[PDB]
């Protein structure tokens, strides 16, 4: 049961190096897709944003699946790169066009009968 | 069996090559096609001159639904809610309710004609043949909403269409 | 036949009725409400009561591949005249 | 047995960011486990046999035009099959959904007879066949 | 037939596979965990994550079996079962016009190595089982995505993942750019529970559990 | 049309004799193509030794139906696994020999004519009876017999709302599609229901292979192997 | 212990001494086809359809009343068997009214889903119908005696599970009329439970009628609050609303049955 | 059909072939659209003697994958035999 | 020198659909996934579907 | 043997002019790479069966002519490259080594259709 098999990385060590020059990477790229797709938005939101998906999942143990989203996030900055994906397909991680979702308990309660 | 299909055996006696020579520098090959488009031209065209006179159809044609009804005039539709549970793009909604009568029929027939992809299942689907779908095709519009068919809508396309369906039911029920 | 709302709106056989805000009518504006002026119920009300002498009589409707399932209703309940469920039209026994 | 590199890992395995429910999908749906009971008007019971994976139901409204059922959940209309249950649980934590289980209401044996509904002081006479 | 109802059997090809299904089962008795030949003449090779090289090159370069032709591999996501996905190659032979079909069972994180050197014609049929299911394929020229949309998330054929999904788009004239929203459908999916709670053909019928 | 266990109507009375008119008639049609485009030089130019492929990388990259038997393979799924009545006919195979798109080109215009052998055997050779299985439990029954006889509703009403239930298994049942070998791959539960079903796209290793011919040809040629790929994309999309 | 041996088409299980035979077949997972037996409801014995051949019979028996005893293998797919249920089936589908469509219990009808695994799949009935003439015992279940298939279901449930005798099967041959020859109103507290009882559409609901089916209807567990029994219930819900109330299968609470309130 | 003997001698001529023996169009050859009532045949199963469902169960006849081996001298065999070399269509060999 | 076929721009549910749509149901889908060769898709369907209920069609 | 043949009728394979040798100094490659194989080995067995066997009337027969349906393998120019796989697939499983028992025994009931 625990005895398991080392997708790429045997151990959560080599695990962030291989986020680290993905990061890089995902570090790197954004002065030159802001540039050529011809958006609005700063570098500078473009690179804390980056932190941003990089955070969320910055919480599980397994060696495996850590690095299975860095094959997974290895499969957007190509895909972005090389012009493949759209202004439309990179401004919808800008999250714009939904109003303010509600946190506190009295907006929920206010909206509707849904937790 | 098989049969090949370019396996050519190109004569190399001094008359072929003549041919060859000759189909290449005189432009006999692609004469052979001015000629070929030359009789089609010299031939009638078959466009058929809509609306003045529309394509060839069928008996059993799949076209817009419509609901009918009984020589009485009662609706044929009882809710037994068999083609909504066969219709496989799920556009025919119902519920039904009781009536004052007792004869408890549907006060919801809702075909969503831009869901529908008129497999005609709803036709075999009923078992009294409350649902058919009529042979008018010319049913299109501007407006999204106003395909959304709702019972009434059935009701007053069946009373439309009514001369057409019922001779065409009468004329393929044996096949069905 | 056919009745007419408050609103004029004449009112469907299921009994749809749009009050009198309901801002849902402003769909109607400018346009028809299509309703079917032959309500199913009156028109069937007034079609003359079958008489035969026997206690089960077929319902199949008038041609029977064409028309609808074929049923057995029993014809003993003299209190009122008992009807194909699909058909909808009334047998009755003349004095059963 | 399997030797390709060995490494262990003793963390319950979760595949949740991989998967990616969004976040509002992943806590917020109580998930709860049952064997479907049969329909009490239905003797046969090839239902009453495997798992379900059924969701908690959110709203649903009314389409202004149409009377439609307008819903807003996404996985309101889906539900997983398992033969047992531990696969359903180890189906449920996997991607950590909010759980709880129903035991299985096996029907109990019901001590059948014939000659009660034709007894001498026992009140089992049955009064009509 | 003097029943023509039901289809004929062919028992000659039936044995014929299952002498066939021993003759590959001798020998790999460390790949092939289970064979097995349905009624109507199918023949299965149950094999190890480990053997998608060995059993498939096996399988086409063999003088008693030449099966060359990579019909099809798909995945069957299956809940229940430990191993979630199951992916299941598809062999044809033109020198016996026979069919093989091999089976191996894979969790969301055991990958598969890549069976593009056995069969090349494999390249693009990773692409998507990637896609639809998730299942990762190592060591493989490109794992990128041809059927889900440019970085759509999640992997739709996976029997957890919703009919309708999550994102719906619309063009929002505030950006004058195509959007996406949740789902929020006009009309709700009017599932049917149509699964009679009488039993079925009683031939397949699970044993008392 | 077609329905698991036949069909879900008979002919219309006389179409046979239609089909047969138009039968006649197609045979001079086929000759209009072939005068028109096979011996004309720009077509050939155009077209031959454009996007040639060898029959061994052809059959692993998984190639099917004309795809094969353009580059020489000695293979077809109506003739080697018959499946339904054609084993009861006679047609050739038009198995090219240069691999090339004209070689295709000439095998699918053979195609036609020995389709058209395939109308006039069938036509002289269709049988009478019934259009679908005498088993309710699978086929509708006819419309006659579904307001008569309780069993036939029972069994109409269960099989339009619930359906049959095919037994659990699984199988990759293929056929020759114009296009290549189509096959369908579906896994049963033993509800009335599939479970998941896997569709053998021909165009799907067609459009595999398309960067393997575009290797070695110009843009202007690259449309010419789109076109001979017959890679229409809803087929090839799934 | 003293429980008996036997065989169930093959594999053998033990089993306590006095069981019938109906119940020796599900200790394996056989549900042999029933029509006029309930697990908690008496033995009829009447619906013929769960006649199974024994090993080295020379006549079909009854599985409801036959007690089985040592090396009795239960020759379920047996030909005979089939053969009994096929030509029993028959009899009871002939004077079956062709309502399906009309009728409530489509979709959820054991008549109707026998005859798709226990069936066949065409008629050689060729004379006319029985015709029953409805009732009335109340406006919270309707009457339809034409579809009744005399399983006799009922008259037992009134008898000893609501305690009420008002029901019965008045006639004789083919007029089996079930119901209360004399005019009569059943309101037992439990007389809404008859409604499931009935294996056709014989008697439904009437506040139910013509209002929904089965497939679409979306099932809900849940409880009952009408009363302190707390009775655990399945909530139909479809389109987004509550049609009908079905009691649940907990043999501590409510068992399967449920109070008319609450229905 | 209405054309002139004087352009369907153009036709003729220019496409090599005479056209007026097949048309790609229709006339009168085509049955008429008011086709006389059917009487389709019964099934083969529709006799009212013995036909009992219990001899043809299609569904219910189908049985699991048959167990050979399981996990849980010899020759050496194919999964059939070899394929046969057709030979060319006596019709038409070579195009 | 490579030719990348971006596919995908037409990809909908239909094997995801088929999971919920009956067998009869999902016979429309094959007529509209090879959408030239309309018969020949439904053939496949119905020479697999039958093939796994055991019952042949008629020879008509 | 007679007149070389032209075509083999398949595009990239070519025609060898002298196939019966060829076929002779394959066939014994495969039964010497075969001795490195444990005898007990399934495949040895197999092997031998049918190589040397087949290595008979190539070694007897010399018209190819006549070997076509000697083998039923198809034309020469084709059984010579079928030849080449084996001695290929030869070299594949002197590293797999499949003999041994199976590497894992199928976890639990994961078989057993349907669930
Ligand atoms: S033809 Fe009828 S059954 Fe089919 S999708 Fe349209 S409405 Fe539904
Ligand atoms: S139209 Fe026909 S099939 Fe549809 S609900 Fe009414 S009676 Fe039933
Ligand atoms: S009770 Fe069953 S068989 Fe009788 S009409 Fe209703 S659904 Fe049909
Ligand atoms: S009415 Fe229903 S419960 Fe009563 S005897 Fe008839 S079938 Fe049985
Ligand atoms: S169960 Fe024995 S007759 Fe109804
Ligand atoms: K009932
Ligand atoms: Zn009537």
């Amino acid at each position: 049961g625990t005895s398991v098999k080392p997708i790429f990385s045997r151990d959560m060590n080599e695990a962030k190096r291989r986020v680290r020059e993905l990061y890089r990477a995902w570090y790197r790229e954004v002065p030159n897709t802001v540039h050529l797709f011809q958006l609005d938005i700063s570098v500078k939101q473009g690179r804390d944003k980056v932190r941003e998906m990089f955070m969320k999942n910055a919480h599980v143990t397994d060696p495996r699946v850590v690095d299975l989203l860095v094959i997974k996030g290895k499969m957007e900055l190509e895909e972005t790169i090389n012009v493949w994906k759209q202004r439309t397909h990179i401004m919808r991680f800008f999250h714009e066009t939904e109003a303010p979702r509600p946190t506190d308990f009295l907006s929920k309660f206010y909206v509707g009968h849904d937790p | 069996t098989y049969k090949f299909v370019n396996m050519r055996e190109p004569s190399m006696d001094m008359k072929s090559v003549t041919d060859r020579a000759a189909q290449t520098l005189l432009w006999t090959e692609l004469v052979r096609g001015l000629g070929m488009t030359l009789s089609y031209l010299f031939r009638e065209p078959a466009t058929i001159n809509y609306p003045f006179e529309k394509g060839p159809l069928s008996p059993r044609f799949r076209g817009e639904h419509a609901l009918r009804r009984y020589p009485s005039g009662e609706e044929r539709c009882i809710a037994c809610k068999l083609c909504e549970a066969v219709c496989p793009a799920q556009a025919i909604t119902i519920e039904a309710e009781p009536r004052a009568d007792g004869s408890r029929r549907t006060t919801r027939y809702d075909i969503d004609m831009t869901k529908c992809i008129y497999c005609g299942f709803c036709q075999e689907a009923c078992p009294v043949d409350a649902i058919v779908e009529g042979p008018n095709f010319e049913f299109s519009t501007e407006t999204h909403e106003e395909l959304l068919y709702n019972k009434e809508k059935l009701l007053n396309n069946g009373d439309k269409w009514e001369a057409e369906i019922a001779a065409n039911i009468q004329a393929d029920y044996l096949y069905r | 036949g056919v009745r007419t709302s408050p609103t004029g709106e004449k009112v469907t056989h299921t009994g749809q009725a749009y009050d009198d805000g309901d801002y849902r009518r402003v769909r109607f504006s400018d346009r028809q409400k299509e309703v079917n002026e032959n309500f199913a119920i009156d028109l069937i009300a007034e079609q003359p009561v079958s008489e035969v002498g026997s206690r089960v009589i077929s319902c199949d409707g008038g041609g029977g591949a064409l028309g609808h399932p074929r049923v057995y209703i029993n014809l003993d309940k003299e209190t009122k005249t008992g009807t194909c469920g699909y058909c909808g039209l009334q047998f009755r026994q003349p004095h059963h | 047995t399997q030797d390709t590199q060995l490494i262990a890992v003793d963390e319950k395995l979760d595949i949740t960011t991989l998967t990616g429910v969004p976040e509002e999908h992943i806590k917020t749906r109580k998930v709860r486990i049952f064997v479907p009971a049969r329909n009490n008007m239905q003797s046969g019971v090839n239902n009453t046999k495997k798992w379900k994976m059924e969701f908690d139901t959110r709203e649903r409204w009314e389409n202004p035009l149409m009377g439609w059922s307008s819903t807003a959940d996404p996985l309101s209309n889906l539900v997983l099959t398992f033969s047992t249950k531990e696969d359903a649980v180890a189906f449920a934590e996997k991607n950590g959904w909010s759980f709880d289980v129903e035991e299985r209401k096996v029907p109990k044996p019901k001590s059948k007879s014939y000659g009660a509904n034709f007894s001498w002081n026992k009140r089992t006479r049955v009064s009509t066949k | 037939d003097t029943r023509p109802t039901i289809r004929p059997r062919n028992d000659v090809v039936h044995k014929q596979l299952s002498a066939f299904g021993q003759y590959v089962a001798e020998i790999l008795p460390k790949y092939v965990q289970q064979v097995q030949v349905s009624c109507f003449n199918e023949l299965e090779i149950f094999i190890h994550p480990d053997g998608v090289i060995p059993v498939l090159t096996f399988l086409r370069d063999h003088t008693n079996a030449q099966f060359k032709s990579l019909a099809d591999l798909t995945a069957v996501d299956v809940p229940t079962r430990q191993n979630r996905f199951e992916i299941v190659y598809n062999l044809l032979s033109l020198r016996f016009n026979s069919q093989i079909r091999v089976k191996t069972y894979t969790d969301e994180l055991t990958p598969i190595e890549s069976s593009v050197t056995v069969y090349k014609a494999a390249n693009w049929y990773e692409r998507e089982i990637w896609d639809m299911f998730g299942v990762f394929f190592a060591n493989h020229p490109d794992l990128r995505r041809i059927l889900t949309g440019y970085g759509f998330e999640g992997h739709p054929f996976r029997k957890d993942f919703p009919l309708s999904g999550y994102v719906e788009l619309r063009y929002d004239d505030e950006v004058k750019r195509v959007v996406a929203e949740p789902v929020e459908l006009a009309q709700e999916f009017r599932k049917f529970d149509l699964n009679s709670p009488w039993e079925a053909f009683p031939a397949y019928r699970q044993p008392p559990e | 049309y077609i329905r698991p266990g036949g069909v879900h109507q008979d002919l219309p009375l006389g179409l046979l004799d239609d089909i047969y008119e138009f039968s006649k008639n197609f045979s001079f049609r086929i000759d209009e193509l072939e005068e028109m485009l096979t011996n004309n030089r720009i077509w050939r130019n155009r077209t031959v030794d454009i996007g040639v492929v060898t029959a061994e990388d052809a059959l692993n990259y998984g190639f099917s139906g004309v795809m094969l038997r353009g580059s020489g393979i000695q293979w077809d799924l109506r003739k080697t696994q018959p499946y339904d009545v054609y084993d009861q006919v006679e047609f050739d195979v038009p198995i090219g020999s240069r691999g090339d798109c004209y070689d295709r080109y000439l095998c699918r215009v053979e195609e036609m004519r020995q389709s058209l052998r395939i109308i006039s055997q069938c036509l002289n050779k269709m049988p009478p009876g019934e259009i679908k299985v005498d088993d309710a439990k699978v086929s509708p029954p006819k419309r006659a017999e579904m307001k008569t006889s309780m069993e036939s509703l029972i069994h109409h009403f269960k099989l339009y709302t619930e359906g049959y239930q095919v037994p659990p298994g699984a199988t990759y049942t293929a056929i020759e599609a114009p296009k290549g070998e189509f096959g369908v791959y579906l896994v049963s539960d033993g509800s009335s229901r599939p479970y998941r079903c896997k569709i053998k796209a021909p165009g799907f290793a067609h459009l595999a292979g398309l960067d393997k011919m575009s290797k070695g040809h110009m843009l202007a040629d690259v449309v010419a192997i789109i076109g001979t790929q017959d890679i229409v994309f809803g087929e090839v999309d799934r | 212990s003293n429980l008996i041996e036997v065989f169930v088409d093959g594999q053998s299980v033990m089993v306590e001494p006095g069981t019938t035979v109906l119940q020796a077949c599900e200790k394996v997972g056989m549900q042999i086809p029933r029509f006029c037996y309930h697990e908690r409801l008496s033995v009829a014995g009447n619906c013929r359809m769960c006649l199974v051949e024994i090993e080295k019979a020379p006549k079909v028996v009854a599985a409801c009343a036959m007690p089985v005893m040592k090396g009795w293998n239960i020759l379920t797919n047996s030909e005979k068997s089939k053969k009994a249920r096929e030509g029993v089936m028959e009899f009871l589908l002939a004077n079956h009214p062709l309502d399906c469509p009309i009728c409530d219990q489509g979709g959820e009808c054991d008549l109707q889903d026998q005859s798709m695994m226990f069936g066949s799949d065409r008629s050689r009935f060729l004379e006319g119908k029985r015709a029953v003439e409805d009732k009335n015992i109340g406006p919270l279940v309707k009457t339809i005696m034409t579809r009744c298939i005399q399983c006799t279901r009922c008259i037992r449930f009134a008898s000893e599970i609501a305690g009420v005798d008002d029901l019965g099967t008045t006639g004789r041959g083919n007029d089996m009329q079930v119901g209360t020859y004399i005019e009569k109103m059943f309101m037992s507290e439990l007389s809404g439970n008859i409604i499931d009882i009935c294996p056709v559409g014989a008697l439904t609901s009437k506040p139910y009628a013509f209002t929904a089916r089965p497939w679409e209807t979306r099932k809900t567990e849940s409880i009952d609050v009408m009363d302190a029994v707390g009775s655990n219930i399945v909530v139909s819900t479809r389109t987004g609303e509550v049609m009908r109330i079905l009691p649940r299968m907990h043999e501590d609470i409510n068992e399967e049955w449920i109070s008319d309130k609450t229905r | 059909a209405s054309a002139t003997r004087v352009i369907q001698l153009l036709r003729n001529w220019a496409s090599g072939r005479d056209l007026q023996a097949k048309l790609q169009l229709r006339y009168q050859e085509i049955s008429k659209r008011t086709q006389p009532p059917p009487k389709l045949p019964v099934g083969p199963s529709h006799k009212l003697s013995n036909n009992y469902y219990c001899t043809r169960d299609g569904r219910r006849e189908a049985m699991p994958p048959s167990i050979v081996m399981s996990s849980q001298e010899k020759k050496a065999v194919t999964p059939a035999p070899p394929i046969k070399r057709w030979e060319l269509s006596k019709d038409q060999p070579y195009l | 020198r490579k030719c990348d076929p971006h596919i995908g721009l037409l990809h909908r549910g239909t094997e995801k659909l088929i999971e919920y749509k009956t067998y009869l149901q999902a016979l429309p889908y094959f007529d509209r996934l090879d959408y030239v060769s309309m018969m020949c898709n439904e053939q496949a369907y119905s020479l697999a579907v039958e093939k796994l209920l055991n019952i042949q069609p008629p020879p008509r | 043997a007679g007149l070389l043949k032209k075509t083999t009728g398949l595009v990239g394979l070519a025609v060898c002019e002298t196939p019966h040798e060829r076929l002779k100094i394959l066939y014994t490659k495969i039964l010497d790479v075969l001795g490195q194989i444990p005898k007990n080995a399934a495949y040895r067995k197999y092997t031998e069966q049918i190589t040397n066997e087949k290595l008979g009337m190539v070694k007897a027969e010399p018209d190819v002519k006549k070997l076509e349906e000697q083998l039923q393998g198809g034309q020469i120019e084709e059984v010579i490259l079928q030849a080449e796989n084996e001695l290929s697939l030869a070299r594949k499983m002197l590293r797999w080594k499949p003999w041994e028992p199976l590497v894992e025994e199928p976890p639990a009931n994961q078989w057993k259709w349907p669930i």
